[PDB]
C-alpha cells in the first residue's frame, strides 16, 4: 500500500491499516479467539472474523502488540532496505513510515509503495526484533556515519532554532536556565533567534566510566538554550552553539552514540525529529517569488560579456584569429560571466542584511528563506539557487557541442522559446543517462554479490602478522581523505611507536575506536600497519580480528556474519548518483623524499632520479603537502 | 505461461481434521470419511462399511459415529 | 489581587447570515487565551440540524435523472445539503415538497410543519423545465453535532428497505467560519484591559448569543472534570445437561467436573486414566459431547464461578 | 531517443513518456500539419524584404 | 616496476611485478578516487573484500604436489604447502604465484553445480556438470537457499558449525 | 484548503507553481471583491466600471475590453460567474509577468510579496515571518489507495509450482525477490529466510502443518523441501540428464 | 515494548546466539515448561525472554543446567 | 475552470467529443438533464423537412479507465445560441473550458511534518465539500447456458439460498435497478444442470419435500466479487436470437 | 446532544516538583484547546511570589566586584530569583542575609522570619571566599501577579511554572476511531506542586466563564 508520513511515530514503530492487519495476522487471530473461548471451533472463528465483530479487533490488538512486522521498498540496495518496525493500528488504507529511517529506503512520499511481511515462526519473530529492528541499525553498513540523520523539513527547524539576528527582544539579558529560556520564548517576549547569555550545566564523563558535572555562563541564544534540553547528559554544550547545518547535526548523533550507547542516541535522535518539526512549523517558513533576488548588475555583465564576443567575432571577420581559438574564446568569455553573476547573487543573497542596532548599522547573514534552505542543507543546493536567480548556464547540441549562445535568462524571468528548446537536449539526455544508471547499478551489485557471497567471518583470530600500511592520500594541495577515516573501525597488525621508542601506545592487535584514534591524534604518527581482509591468514572466509569492526553498531564485528554480501551491497547502493609551476599554499619546511640530486652552476638544485616527492612539513611535524616533481627541475630550496 | 490455479472441494473438509484435535487414531477415521463423501455431500459407504476399510477392531462402530458427527458439525452444517 | 472579570457587551448585527459580538473586560493576555478556545469549540461543537434521508417520486438511485428537471438527481441531492432549517421540540421531522409547472422550486414550497424555520425562502433546490412535471419528494431533517458522512452510517445498518432513500451528508455545522481579534480596550477605570470582537459566520439557523454561550458552556464542563483529579465464552451449562446414558454420567461427577468448562480441555488419555470408566464409556462421552459442538481438547483461562463457592 | 533541432515546431520537445521508452513517442505540435508525402509541416510567415 | 611510458597501469602488472599490497592500494585508491570525488563514502574494507575475491585463482611456478601451471585457489595450494612443510616430504613445497582475475571471471569459480545453474548460463553448466558426473554437497549459501534449508552464514551458522561433525 | 511544503520548489526547480499560486491569489482576490460588490447588490453601473478596470490592467495587450454589447442586462451574468474567481489566460511564453501580477494584486487588496499573516488553529498565536498563500490548481490522478492496498494471509496457490498468485492484485502476495533474499543474507536472519521460501509459500506440506500450529499457539516449523525444486528435478529429468539425491 | 535490544548483545556475544537463547527460552515459556524469571508487562513470550537476557539470569549456560536438572528430576520420579 | 489557464482549454474541450457541439443555432426548445431540443433558424436550415436539433446526452456511462462520463446542460432555457457552440458540458469540462480538476487555497509552510517531501496536508473542509470525490463504474458480466446436459437458466429460482438473496433480485431473476450491493451478494442468478441422476427411493423423498426447481441442478451464479461494492445503475441483456427472456429483457 | 467527559486514570510524578499527567478521552479538537488555554493561563499568570529587589553591602550597584563571592552582583542576582519563598497572610516581607565566613551562603544561612517559609534549605545563593567576606543585605519579595520583569519599574519570576507542554496523542474508545489523549507535563520551583497549580490555573479559566454559560 502507499506510504505516508509518520511524524508522531517513535523510531521503533510504524503505521499499519486495520483492515489489512486483520487479514495479515488472521491465523493468529483464529487461535487467540478460540483460546479465550470467544469462538467454539475454527468455523465459528472465521465466521466471526468475516463478520468483523467488534470483539475481534481487540484480539488483534493483543496478537499485534509486541509482534514485529517487516517493511521494504520495491528496489532494495543496502541491507537497510528492509527494516522491521513495531505495528501500530491505524485507521485507513495507507501505510505510515517513520521519517528518520525514510532516508534508508530512499523512499519519496510522491506515491511509492511498501511491502509488509509477518515473521511467523518464533525464531523469525526474534530475528526481526534483534538484528532487523530500527534502533539496531542506525549506521549504514557502507559507512559508520548515521543513517538516521534528519533530512530537510526537520533540519530547517533546528537551523531556524539556532540563529542570531543582530538585535531582537531579550537582547543582552541573562536567564537562570533552559526552563526560563523556553518559558521566555513561549510567552511572546523573548525572540527565538536573539543574542543571550544563559546559565546551563554541561556534563562530561571524561573521568573513568563516570559522569562529572560542570557549570558556567555560556554565550548562546534562546533557541540554542531550548535545544539543549534535548541533548542527553554528558554531551558538551559546545555542540549546540552554531548555525546547526545538516552536517553538524550528524556528528552530534555519532558522538552521542559512541559515548552514551545505543538507547540515548535513539531517544535523542527521535526527540531531535519532534522538536525540529515543531519549531520548523512555528517558524512560519515559506518561499515567495521575491525571496529570490536577481543581481542589479546582471544586465551590465550580460552587455559586457556579449560585447567581448563582438570583438572575437570581428577578429574572425578580420582574419586575425581563427575558428579554433575564436570558438574557444567566446565560450570562455561567456562562462566567466556566469561565474561573475553567480558570485554577485551569492553576495546579494548572503551578507546583504543591513540592520540597525543601537547605533548606526551592522551586517550579518541574510534571513532570506530560500537562502536558509540552501544554507541549512535541508533541500536545494547553491547550484540550483544559481539557476533560479542568475543566468542558469549554457546548453549544448545532441552530440554535446556547447553552443556559443548561452542561456541569458533564468527561471525568475520568463524564458524565451529558444532557451527551452536548447535545454530540452540536456534535460532529455540527463533523464536517459540517469535512467540507465539504474540498470547499470543493479547489474554491478549483482555481479559483486555473485563473486563475494560465501565470504563470511569464519575464525575469530587467525594469528597473522601481515597487513597493509595505512597512510593518508595527501593529494595535491591538501589531503583528500585523512588517516582517521581510513583507520577508525579497524585493528592494528603491529605495535607502532611514539616519538620515543620502547613505549607501546597501541599493543599489537587492538580495535581502534575514538580512544586510540584521538590518541594517535595526540601524537604525530601518520602511518600504521592495519590488518586487512586481503591479508587474512585463515582459509575460507575472513576473521573478526582482521575485517575490523564497522557495522550498524560501533562494536567489533561478530562471528558468523556474511561480509561479502553487505560489502557488495554497500558498493552497489550509491550507483544511481553516478553520472604549470608548482608551489605550496601553506607555509612549511620543504622536504624531498627519496631523491638523488646534484648541484649546478654556480649553485642551485637539479633533480637526477625519476621519482621525486616534495613533502611539506610545517612546525607541527605532520607530513602534509605532496607535489610530484619531474626530472631535471630547478629547486630554489 | 500459466493455465493453472488451485481449487478446494473436500480439501476444505480436510482443513478441519488438521486443526481440530482428533488425536492421531481418530483423525485417520475422519480422513476415511471424506473420501466416501459424494459430490452431493452424502456418504456412499455404510457406517459399517467404513468400519471394514479401517480394518481395526478398536473402532467399535460407536467411535465412528463419534467422529462422523463431529465432521458433520463443521460447516457446511449437515454435510456427510 | 485577583480582580478581573469578563462580561458580554453589545451584540452588533450586520446581516442575517453573520454578525459580531464583543467582550469588554478581559485580563492581561487572557483575550487570546479564551479567544482561540472560543473559535475552536465554536467551530467543532455546534449543535444543529440538516437533511439526512431524501426520498423522491420515481427515482431509484442518485445517478439517474428524473424527467422534468435540468439538475441531475445527484445535483439535487447536493442542493438539499445546503438547506438551513431550525426545529424546536422535535429531534427529527419529515418535510414534504410538492409543486408543478415551469420555474425553479424554492425552499418555500415545502409543507409547513410544527417547527419549520426556512431562513432562505428563495433557495434553489432545482428548476422545473416542463409544464406537466411534478417532483413529489420527502425531505427528512435530523439533529446532530459535527460532521457525519453518509458512508460511515452503514455500520448501524438495520438496512434501508426503501430502494429510493438517498442518504446525504450531515453538515450539522451552523458555523462556516469564526474569526476573532483582540484590540486595546479603553474603559476608564485604569491603564489597560482588553476586549474580544468576533465576526462569527453563520448560515442563519443559529443565534450568536446561544452559540457563543453553549461553546463556553462546553469549555466550562471540560473544566469541571478537570479541576479535581464484555467477556462471555459461548456455552457454560451443566455437564448433566448433555444427558449422558445412565451410569456413565456419575463417573464424571466422581472427579467433580464443573459444567463443560473443564470438560472441554480434558485430554482423551486424561479421561482414560480416571478410575472406573473403561474405553466404552469414553466412546459414549465422545459421542454425546461431539454431537453438539467441539470434543475433548483446546484450552482456555479462568472461570466466573468457583468450586461450590 | 534524443531530440533533434528539426523537432522544432513539429515534434513536442517536452511532452514524452518517461520510462523504458524515452523520445520514442514524443507528441505533435499545436499548429503542426501532415505533409503531402511522409514528412511534417511547420507553419511559417513569409517575410519578403522588410 | 617504473615509468617506461605514460598512461594507466594494468592491474596484472601491478599484481605480479609489484605485489599484492600494491595492487590492492591501486584498486581501492582508484575506485575511491571515483566514489570519493562524487561525495560517496565507502569504507575501504568492502572494496578490500571485493579485491580479495579477485585473487583466488593462482598459477604455480613449481612442483612437488600437482602440475606446474595449474591455476587453482590460493587457499587450495596454501593448505597444501602449509601441510607440506612439516612431516610429509621434508620440504617439497611448491611456490605458487597468485594470479589476477576479473569479477565475472572469478565468480565463474564455484564448487557448487546447483549454484552454477543460477548466475551463469544454465544450459552450459547442466551439460558440463552432467557429463562430468559432478556431485554438489550443498554447503555454500545459494544452493542451501534454493534447497530450502538454513543459510550457513547468519544465525544458521550455529546449525552448520555443529552439523559439520554430525 | 491545502498546506504544502516550501522546500519542494527550490529543489525541483519548478518556479511556475510559485507564480500560478501568486496570480491565483490575485485572480481569486478580484472575484472575492466582485462577490462582495454583488453581495451588497449595487447598481449595474458600479460593477460595470470595476469590470472595465479588471480587464484593463497594465498597459497594452490585447484586451478588447467590455461595454461593446449592452452593459446592463447583457453583462450581468458575467458577474455571477466571476463571484467565485476570475478566469485568466496565461499563454505559454506570452503569459503574465512580475509587475503584471503585482499590478493585478493592487486591484482588490493584496501585498506585493503574495504572503500574509497566518494563525495556528491549535494555538491562536501568530506564525513568525510571512506565509505564501494563494489559489493553486490541484490534480487528482487515478492512483487511488483503495485500488492499490492489498493483504494476503492464505490464498489459493499455483498448480504446477505451488506458489502464491499473480500480484498485489488478487489473490496473491508480494513477490519477495532475490534482492530481498540478499538483504536477508546480509542480516544474520536465517529462520526468516527459511520460512520465507519454505513454509510461507513454496512447501506443499509445510504450509498446512504450520497453519495447524499458528492457531494452536505454538510458533514453529517443520520445513521439508520446497516443491518447485522437486519440479525442477523432473524438468531436468525430462532431458537426457539424470539428477538424483544422494547420501 | 522492546525498543533497543542492545542490552542483550551487551551481555551475550555474537548477537545471533542471543536469538537462539531467547528463542529456546521463549519456547520453554510459550510451550510451558517454566515461568518468567521477570514480571510480565503484558509483553509477548518473545519480549519476556529478552527481559531475562538483560537481567543475566537466563543465557545459554543456565538453560543447559536447567534442562539437565529436570532430566535428573524425571529419573527421580520413582516415588 | 482553472483560475490560471493558457486559453487553450476551450480549444481542447471543444476539439474532442467530450463536449456537446451544435450543428446549427437558434433558441432552445426543451432543455432537460437528459435531452436538449433546439429550434433551428431559417438561414442555416435546409428547405426540406424543416426540422429541429435533437440532442441526447449520455448519462452516467462507463469508460475504459472505470471512470464516469456524464453530460451537464449549460444552457438556461429559451436562449439564442450560435452554431459551433457548446450546448452542454461533459466530464471535466466547465462551460466550454477544459477543467482537469479543481483549484483551492494553498499555503507553503512546514506544518510539523505532515508535508514532508511531496506529502500533502488537506483540510477537512475539502473532503466535506465533496469536490475531489470521483465516481467509479465497473462492468460485471455473466453469460453461459448451452451445456451438453442442457441449457443453463438465469435465476428465476436459485436453490441453496434463503429469502434475503432472492429479495433484492427481480421476479425475472436479474438484480433490481439500484441496491446496496457489497461483498458476496448475487447480481444475477445462474443455474446449470447435471441430469438423469438415478432417482432411487431416496431422491423421490428429496424431490418431494423441497423439490425446488426441481432442484437437480447446481448453482452457477455470478456473485458480487468479495471486497468490492457499489450500486447497480444500468443493466443490459443480449439474448441470442431464438431464445426469449421472461420479463426484464 | 451528549458530550464526552474525560476520565483521568493516571498521575505519574517525576521526583517531587515534576509531574506528568495524562487525560482522555476528548472530543476531536478538544485536546489542543484545553492544553493551549491551560498552558497560557499557567505560563503568563500564576499567583506566587518572587524577588523584586535586593540591597547591596559592599557597593550600592548591580555591577561591581566581590570579594567574598567571586560572582558579580548580576551573577548572584540570578540565584536570588531562583529562591522559592512562600508567605503567610503577611502581604509583604523584607528578609536579611546574616552570615559570613569561608563557607558559602545558602538559603538556610538567611534569617528565620516567622511567617516566611523557604522550601529549599539546600539552595545556593552564592559561595563565600576567604577570611571575613562580610556579606549582609536585605531582600524584598513582593506579591507574585502574572510576571513582572525588571524593565517594568531585580527580575522577579512569579509564576511557579518552569515549563508548560501539552503533547496530544492518539486515543481509542472502543468503536470510536480518533480521540485526543491530552498529556500535560509541568514542573514547578517548589512553592507549590504542579497538581494544585493546575487546579487553580484551570479554576481561573472556569471563573472567566462565570458570566456567560447557563448550567
Ligand atoms: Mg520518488
Ligand atoms: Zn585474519
Amino acid at each position: 500500500s502507499v506510504i505516508t508520513v509518520g511524524p508522531y511515530l517513535r523510531l521503533h514503530q510504524c503505521g499499519l491499516p486495520k483492515k489489512m492487519a486483520l487479514e495479515l495476522f488472521k491465523p493468529f487471530i483464529y487461535g487467540k479467539l478460540e483460546l479465550r473461548g470467544l469462538a467454539t471451533t475454527i468455523k465459528a472463528a472465521k465466521k466471526m472474523v468475516e463478520r468483523e465483530e467488534a470483539v475481534v479487533w481487540d484480539i488483534l490488538d493483543e496478537v499485534i502488540r509486541e509482534h514485529p512486522v517487516l517493511l521494504n521498498r520495491a528496489p532494495t540496495l543496502h541491507r537497510l532496505g528492509i527494516q522491521a518496525f513495531e505495528p501500530v493500528l491505524i485507521e485507513g488504507k495507507a501505510i505510515q513510515l517513520h521519517p528518520l529511517v525514510c532516508a534508508a529506503y530512499n523512499a519519496d512520499f510522491d506515491g511509492d509503495q511498501m511491502a509488509v511481511h509477518v515473521p511467523l515462526t518464533l525464531e523469525a519473530q526474534l530475528e526481526a526484533r534483534a538484528l532487523m529492528m530500527s534502533t539496531n541499525n542506525i549506521l549504514s553498513p557502507a559507512n559508520g556515519e548515521p543513517i538516521i540523520v534528519p533530512s530537510q523539513d526537520v533540519v530547517l527547524g533546528l537551523y531556524y532554532m539556532t540563529r542570531d539576528c543582530v538585535n531582537a527582544k531579550g537582547e543582552g539579558m541573562v536567564l537562570t536556565g533552559p526552563k526560563e529560556a523556553e518559558r521566555l520564548y513561549r510567552s511572546g517576549l523573548a525572540s527565538l533567534h536573539a543574542r543571550v547569555k544563559v546559565r546551563i550545566t554541561e556534563y562530561e564523563k571524561d573521568a573513568n566510566g563516570e559522569l562529572v558535572a560542570k557549570t558556567s555562563l555560556k554565550d548562546t541564544t534562546v533557541g540554542r538554550a531550548i535545544l539543549w534540553m534535548i541533548v542527553p547528559k554528558g554531551l558538551p554544550y559546545s555542540i549546540v552553539n552554531q548555525a546547526l547545518g545538516k552536517k553538524a547535526i550528524s556528528k552530534m548523533l555519532n558522538t552521542c552514540y559512541r559515548i552514551l550507547g545505543l538507547k540515548p542516541t535513539v531517544i535523542f535522535a527521535d526527540q531531535i525529529m519532534y522538536t525540529g518539526f515543531a519549531y520548523a512549523a512555528r517558524s512560519g517558513a515559506s518561499v515567495g517569488i521575491d525571496d529570490m533576488v536577481i543581481p542589479e548588475k546582471k544586465h551590465e555583465i550580460i552587455s559586457e560579456a556579449e560585447a567581448e564576443v563582438a570583438e572575437i567575432q570581428e577578429q574572425f571577420q578580420s582574419g586575425l584569429v581563427t575558428a579554433g581559438e575564436r570558438y574557444n574564446k567566446v565560450i570562455d568569455i561567456w562562462a566567466a560571466a556566469n561565474d561573475r553573476v553567480s558570485k554577485a547573487m551569492m553576495d546579494n543573497l548572503q551578507t546583504e542584511t543591513v540592520i540597525n542596532r543601537d547605533g548606526q548599522e551592522e551586517k550579518q547573514v541574510s534571513f532570506n528563506s530560500i537562502y536558509m534552505m540552501a544554507d541549512s542543507g535541508a533541500r536545494g543546493s547553491a547550484a540550483q539557487i544559481r539557476q533560479l536567480a542568475g543566468m542558469r548556464g549554457l546548453m549544448a547540441k545532441p552530440d554535446g557541442s556547447i553552443i556559443e549562445t548561452p542561456i541569458t535568462a533564468n527561471f525568475r524571468e520568463g524564458l524565451n522559446v529558444l532557451q527551452y528548446f536548447i535545454s530540452t537536449h540536456g534535460a532529455r539526455k540527463g533523464l536517459a543517462d540517469t535512467a540507465l544508471k539504474t540498470a547499470n547499478s543493479g547489474y554491478l551489485t549483482r555481479r559483486l554479490v555473485d563473486v563475494a557471497q560465501d565470504l563470511v567471518v569464519t575464525e575469530d583470530d587467525c594469528g597473522t602478522h601481515e597487513g597493509i600500511m595505512m597512510t593518508p592520500v595527501i593529494e595535491g594541495g591538501d589531503v583528500k581523505e585523512p588517516l582517521r577515516d581510513r583507520v577508525l573501525g579497524r585493528v592494528t597488525a603491529e605495535d607502532v611507536l611514539k616519538p620515543g621508542t620502547a613505549d607501546i601506545l597501541v599493543p599489537r592487535n587492538t580495535l581502534l575506536h575514538e580512544q586510540w584514534c584521538d590518541l594517535l591524534e595526540e601524537n604525530s604518527v601518520d602511518a600504521v600497519k592495519v590488518r586487512s581482509v586481503v591479508s587474512c591468514d585463515t582459509d575460507f572466509g575472513v576473521c573478526a580480528h582482521c575485517y575490523g569492526r564497522d557495522l550498524a553498531r560501533g562494536h567489533i564485528i561478530n562471528k558468523g556474519e556474511a561480509i561479502g554480501v553487505i560489502a557488495a551491497q554497500s558498493i552497489g547502493e550509491p550507483g544511481t548518483q553516478l553520472t604549470s609551476s608548482i608551489q605550496v599554499k601553506n607555509k612549511g619546511s620543504i622536504k624531498l623524499s627519496n631523491v638523488k640530486s646534484v648541484v649546478n652552476s654556480s649553485g642551485k638544485l637539479v633533480i637526477t632520479s625519476r621519482n621525486t616527492e616534495l613533502k611539506l612539513i610545517d612546525e607541527f611535524g605532520r607530513t602534509k603537502e605532496s607535489y610530484k616533481v619531474p626530472y631535471g627541475a630547478v629547486l630554489a630550496k | 505461461y500459466q493455465g493453472e490455479t488451485t481449487q478446494t472441494l473436500q480439501d476444505y473438509l480436510m482443513w478441519q481434521v488438521e486443526l481440530t484435535p482428533f488425536t492421531d487414531t481418530d483423525r485417520a477415521i475422519a480422513t476415511s470419511i471424506v473420501d466416501a463423501v459424494d459430490d452431493t455431500g452424502y456418504l456412499t459407504i455404510q457406517i459399517e462399511d467404513i468400519v471394514d476399510s479401517i480394518g481395526d477392531d478398536e473402532i467399535g462402530l460407536e467411535e465412528v459415529e463419534a467422529v462422523l458427527k463431529r465432521i458433520q458439525r463443521f460447516d457446511p452444517v449437515g454435510v456427510a | 489581587t485577583e480582580f478581573l472579570k469578563p462580561r458580554l457587551v453589545d451584540i452588533e448585527q450586520v446581516s442575517s447570515t453573520h454578525a459580531k459580538v464583543t467582550l469588554e473586560p478581559l485580563e492581561r493576555g487572557f483575550g487570546h487565551t479564551l479567544g482561540n478556545a472560543l473559535r475552536r469549540i465554536l467551530l467543532s461543537s455546534m449543535p444543529g440540524c440538516a437533511v439526512t434521508e431524501v426520498e423522491i417520486d420515481g427515482v431509484l438511485h442518485e445517478y439517474s435523472t428524473k424527467e422534468g428537471v435540468q439538475e441531475d438527481i445527484l445535483e439535487i441531492l447536493l442542493n438539499l445539503k445546503g438547506l438551513a432549517v431550525r426545529v424546536q421540540g422535535k429531534d427529527e421531522v419529515i418535510l414534504t415538497l410538492n409543486k408543478s409547472g415551469i420555474g425553479p422550486v424554492t425552499a418555500a414550497d415545502i409543507t409547513h410543519d410544527g417547527d419549520v424555520e426556512i431562513v432562505k425562502p428563495q433557495h434553489v433546490i432545482c428548476h422545473l423545465t416542463d409544464e406537466n412535471a411534478s417532483i413529489s419528494m420527502r425531505i427528512k431533517v435530523q439533529r446532530g453535532r459535527g460532521y457525519v458522512p453518509a458512508s460511515t452510517r452503514i455500520h448501524s445498518e438495520e438496512d434501508e428497505r426503501p430502494i429510493g432513500r438517498l442518504l446525504v451528508d450531515a453538515c450539522y455545522s451552523p458555523v462556516e467560519r469564526i474569526a476573532y481579534n483582540v484590540e486595546a480596550a479603553r474603559v476608564e477605570q485604569r491603564t489597560d484591559l482588553d476586549k474580544l470582537v468576533i465576526e462569527m459566520e453563520t448560515n442563519g439557523t443559529i443565534d450568536p448569543e446561544e452559540a457563543i454561550r453553549r461553546a463556553a458552556t462546553i469549555l466550562a464542563e471540560q473544566l469541571e472534570a478537570f479541576v479535581d483529579l464484555e467477556f462471555d465464552p459461548i456455552l457454560l451449562r451443566p455437564v448433566d445437561d448433555l444427558e449422558l446414558t445412565v451410569r456413565s454420567a456419575n463417573c464424571l461427577k466422581a472427579e467433580a467436573i464443573h459444567y463443560i468448562g473443564d470438560l472441554v480441555q480434558r485430554t482423551e488419555v486424561e479421561l482414560l486414566k480416571t478410575p472406573n470408566l473403561g474405553k466404552k464409556s469414553l466412546t459414549e462421552i465422545k459421542d454425546v459431547l461431539a454431537s453438539r459442538g467441539l470434543s475433548l481438547g483446546m484450552r482456555l483461562e479462568n472461570w466466573p464461578p468457583a468450586s461450590i463457592a | 531517443r534524443d531530440v533533434h533541432p528539426t523537432h522544432y515546431g513539429r515534434v513536442c520537445p517536452i511532452e514524452t513518456p518517461e520510462g523504458p521508452n524515452i523520445g520514442l513517442i514524443n507528441s505533435l505540435s499545436v499548429y503542426a500539419q501532415t505533409n503531402e508525402y511522409g514528412f511534417l509541416e511547420t507553419p511559417y510567415r513569409k517575410v519578403t524584404d522588410g | 616496476g617504473d615509468v617506461i611510458s605514460d598512461g594507466p597501469e594494468a592491474p596484472h602488472d601491478i599484481l605480479r611485478l609489484r605485489g599484492v599490497h600494491a595492487v590492492t592500494r591501486y584498486i581501492v585508491n582508484e575506485v575511491q578516487d571515483v566514489y570519493r570525488l562524487q561525495g560517496v563514502k565507502i569504507n575501504d574494507k568492502h572494496i578490500e573484500v571485493i579485491v580479495r575475491q579477485m585473487l583466488r585463482k593462482a598459477t604455480i611456478v613449481n612442483a612437488g604436489s600437482s602440475d606446474f601451471l595449474e591455476g587453482e585457489q590460493v587457499e587450495y595450494s596454501r593448505v597444501k604447502i602449509a601441510n607440506r612443510e612439516l612431516e610429509a616430504n621434508g620440504k617439497v613445497g611448491a611456490t605458487y604465484s597468485r594470479d589476477l582475475l576479473g569479477i565475472t571471471k572469478a565468480s565463474l569459480a564455484t564448487e557448487s553445480f546447483i549454484s552454477a545453474a543460477s548466475f551463469q548460463e544454465t544450459t552450459r553448466v547442466l551439460t558440463e556438470a552432467a557429463v562430468a558426473g559432478k556431485r554438489d554437497e550443498l554447503r555454500g549459501l545459494k544452493e542451501n537457499v534454493i534447497v530450502g534449508r538454513l543459510i550457513p552464514a547468519g544465525t544458521g551458522y550455529a546449525y552448520h558449525q555443529d552439523r559439520m561433525r554430525r | 484548503d491545502i498546506v504544502l511544503n516550501p522546500l519542494g520548489v527550490p529543489s525541483r526547480m519548478n518556479i511556475g507553481q510559485i507564480l500560478e499560486t501568486h496570480l491565483g491569489m490575485a485572480a481569486k482576490g478580484i472575484g472575492d471583491k466582485i462577490n462582495a460588490m454583488l453581495k451588497q447588490q449595487q447598481e449595474v453601473a458600479k460593477l460595470r466600471e470595476f469590470i472595465q478596470r479588471a480587464y484593463d490592467l497594465g498597459a497594452d495587450v490585447r484586451q478588447k475590453v467590455d461595454l461593446s454589447t449592452f452593459s446592463d442586462e447583457e453583462v450581468m451574468r458575467l458577474a455571477e460567474n466571476l463571484r467565485k474567481g476570475m478566469p485568466i489566460a496565461t499563454p505559454v511564453f506570452d503569459g503574465a509577468k512580475e509587475a503584471e501580477i503585482k499590478e493585478l494584486l493592487k486591484l482588490g487588496d493584496l501585498p506585493t510579496s503574495g504572503q500574509i499573516r497566518l494563525y495556528d488553529g491549535r494555538t491562536g498565536e501568530q506564525f513568525e515571518r510571512p506565509v505564501t498563500v494563494g489559489y493553486m490548481y490541484m490534480l487528482k490522478l487515478n492512483h487511488l489507495v483503495d485500488d492499490k492496498m492489498h493483504a494476503r494471509s492464505t490464498g489459493s496457490y499455483s498448480l504446477v509450482t505451488q506458489q502464491p498468485l499473480g500480484g498485489k492484485a488478487q489473490f496473491g502476495g508480494q513477490r519477495f525477490g532475490e534482492m530481498e533474499v540478499w538483504a536477508l543474507e546480509a542480516y544474520g536472519a536465517a529462520y526468516t529466510l527459511q520460512e520465507m521460501l519454505t513454509v510461507k509459500s513454496d512447501d506443499v506440506n509445510g504450509r498446512t502443518k504450520m497453519y495447524k500450529n499458528i492457531v494452536d499457539g505454538n510458533h514453529q516449523m517443520e520445513p521439508g523441501m520446497p516443491e518447485s525444486f522437486n519440479v525442477l528435478l523432473k524438468e531436468i529429468r525430462s532431458l537426457g540428464i539424470n539428477i538424483e539425491l544422494e547420501d | 515494548a522492546r525498543v533497543t535490544v542492545q542490552d542483550a548483545v551487551e551481555k551475550i556475544g555474537n548477537r545471533f546466539d542471543l536469538v537462539l537463547v531467547a528463542a529456546r527460552r521463549a519456547r520453554q515459556m510459550q510451550v510451558g515448561g517454566k515461568d518468567p524469571l521477570v514480571p510480565e508487562e503484558n509483553d509477548k513470550t518473545t519480549v519476556i525472554a529478552l527481559r531475562e537476557i538483560e537481567e543475566g539470569l537466563i543465557n545459554n549456560q543456565i538453560l543447559d543446567v536447567r534442562e539437565r536438572q529436570e532430566q535428573q528430576e524425571q529419573e527421580a520420579a520413582e516415588l | 475552470k482553472p483560475l490560471v489557464g493558457t486559453g487553450m482549454e476551450r480549444a481542447v474541450a471543444v476539439d474532442s467529443g467530450v463536449t456537446a457541439v451544435a450543428k446549427r443555432g437558434g433558441v432552445v426548445q426543451y432543455v432537460d438533464a437528459s435531452r436538449i431540443v433546439i429550434k433551428v433558424n431559417e438561414d442555416e436550415m435546409y428547405p426540406g423537412e424543416a426540422g429541429i436539433d435533437i440532442y441526447n446526452l449520455t448519462k452516467y456511462t462507463r469508460s475504459n479507465q472505470n471512470t464516469c462520463i456524464n453530460q451537464m446542460p449549460c444552457v438556461s432555457l429559451g436562449e439564442p445560441v450560435e452554431r459551433g457552440d457548446v450546448l452542454a458540458d461533459g466530464p471535466s469540462t466547465d462551460l466550454g473550458e477544459l477543467a482537469l480538476g479543481q483549484n483551492m487555497r494553498v499555503a507553503f509552510m512546514p506544518w510539523n511534518g505532515y508535508n514532508f517531501e511531496d506529502s500533502i496536508l488537506v483540510s477537512e473542509r475539502v473532503v466535506q465539500e465533496d469536490r475531489f470525490t470521483t465516481i467509479h463504474i465497473q462492468e460485471l458480466a455473466c453469460v453461459s447456458r448451452d451445456t451438453k446436459l442442457g441449457p443453463e437458466e438465469i435465476t428465476a429460482d436459485i436453490p441453496n439460498v434463503g429469502e434475503a438473496a432472492l429479495s433484492k433480485l427481480d421476479e425475472s431473476g436479474i438484480v433490481y435497478i439500484g441496491a446496496e450491493v457489497t461483498g458476496g451478494d448475487i447480481l444475477v442468478g445462474k443455474v446449470t444442470p447435471k441430469g438423469e441422476t438415478q432417482l432411487t427411493p431416496e431422491e423421490k423423498l428429496l424431490r418431494a419435500i423441497f423439490g425446488e426447481k426441481a432442484s437437480d441442478v447446481k448453482d452457477s451464479s455470478l456473485r458480487v466479487p468479495n471486497g468490492v461494492s457499489g450500486t447497480v445503475i444500468d443493466v443490459q441483456v443480449f439474448t441470442r436470437d431464438g431464445v426469449e427472456k421472461d420479463k426484464r429483457a
